[PDB]
């Protein structure tokens, strides 16, 4: 069974691409997610518009795209293909 | 909608 990832393997990713459909899918779900949550950061001491900053606990400094991914694994998340 | 919710 999967043993404690580190680094850039956590999430599993093999748990991830069950909430997706395909690679790709998941490339691209978790760039928009992340583009989301640094515009959040970016703009939060202003009007916030429809951007949902994080929804897992944020890391002290975590990277964007990291906490997307996470929020992924927790359902979190939805998405409408192309 | 329930995560947004649950902010």
């Amino acid at each position: 069974g999967y043993d404690t990832p580190l680094g850039i393997t956590n999430p599993p990713i093999d748990e991830l691409l069950d909430r997706v459909s395909s690679k790709y899918a998941l490339v691209i779900y978790a760039a928009k997610r992340a583009r989301q949550i640094n515009d959040y950061y970016n703009q939060l001491g202003e009007g916030i518009l429809e951007y949902v900053g994080p929804l897992v606990e944020p890391g002290l400094q975590e990277k964007p795209l990291s906490i997307a991914l996470r929020e992924i694994h927790a359902d979190l998340l939805e998405h409408t293909e192309g | 909608e329930e995560a947004r919710a649950a902010a």
